[PDB]
């Protein structure tokens, strides 16, 4: 078993997949900050620096809606994944105890 | 039908004077507010007459 662990790399795929999934979810959430969502620009500072409040508010609201939706999606996915990991942890605890 | 296009680049533009000039009956800005024009940098400006 020591030799197998030293040689083969796909042994810990179960943990590597969890790490990769979390990293990819964070990367997608971060990349979602670069979307116009229909606004003139994807940069809040640029929007604020070009229009008066009454006109800026529309673009700001578009960006707010888009980013709120992105956060909600990310949090729901995280909740489901956390439930799966909790099931795995319960199985691991039972395996330890028995 | 033969509108003339002029190039404006490599200079400092003081839009405050233009905005304050009452001689202009209509002064409408779409992608940028008039007031903020004094605190922005543009790659190049096209003036069509």
């Amino acid at each position: 078993i020591q030799d197998s662990l030293s040689s083969t790399a796909s042994a810990l795929g179960k943990l590597q997949d969890v790490v990769n999934q979390n990293a990819q979810a964070l990367n997608t959430l971060v990349k979602q900050l670069s979307s116009n969502f229909g606004a003139i620009s994807s940069v809040l500072n640029d929007i604020l620096s070009r229009l008066d409040p009454p006109e800026a508010e529309v673009q700001i609201d578009r960006l707010i809606t888009g980013r709120l939706q992105s956060l909600q999606t990310y949090v729901t996915q995280q909740l489901i994944r956390a439930a799966e990991i909790r099931a795995s942890a319960n199985l691991a605890a039972t395996k330890m105890s028995e | 039908y033969a509108w003339n296009r002029k190039r404006i680049s490599n200079c400092v533009a003081d839009y405050s004077v233009l905005y304050n000039s009452a001689s202009f009956s209509t002064f409408k800005c779409y992608g940028v507010s008039p007031t903020k024009l004094n605190d922005l940098c543009f790659t190049n400006v096209y003036a069509d007459s």
